[PDB]
């Protein structure tokens, strides 16, 4: 069987604190 | 065999990987902490992050 993921499955990426941005 | 030529004697290897990282340590050279100042310039160290 199967299903939609949806937007599941994102983690951080480092161990570095950011705030108020969009980071590639 | 002791006969060997240099090339092919025994030579022990070690490794070093260090875990440089922007998380907390827990190896650190033998270094001295200070006290702490707030509110006024000063020059830092953290962890070797200076
Ligand atoms: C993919 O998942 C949907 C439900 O999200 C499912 O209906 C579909 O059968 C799945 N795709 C295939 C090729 O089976």
């Amino acid at each position: 069987a199967y299903t939609n993921s949806f937007t599941r499955g994102v983690y951080y990426p480092d161990k570095v604190f950011r705030s108020s941005v969009l980071h590639s | 065999q002791p006969t060997n030529g240099v090339g092919y004697q025994p030579y022990r290897v070690v490794v070093l990987s260090f875990e440089l990282l922007h998380a907390p340590a827990t190896v650190c050279g033998p270094k001295k902490s200070t006290n702490l100042v707030k509110n006024k310039c000063v020059n830092f160290n953290f962890n070797g992050l200076t």
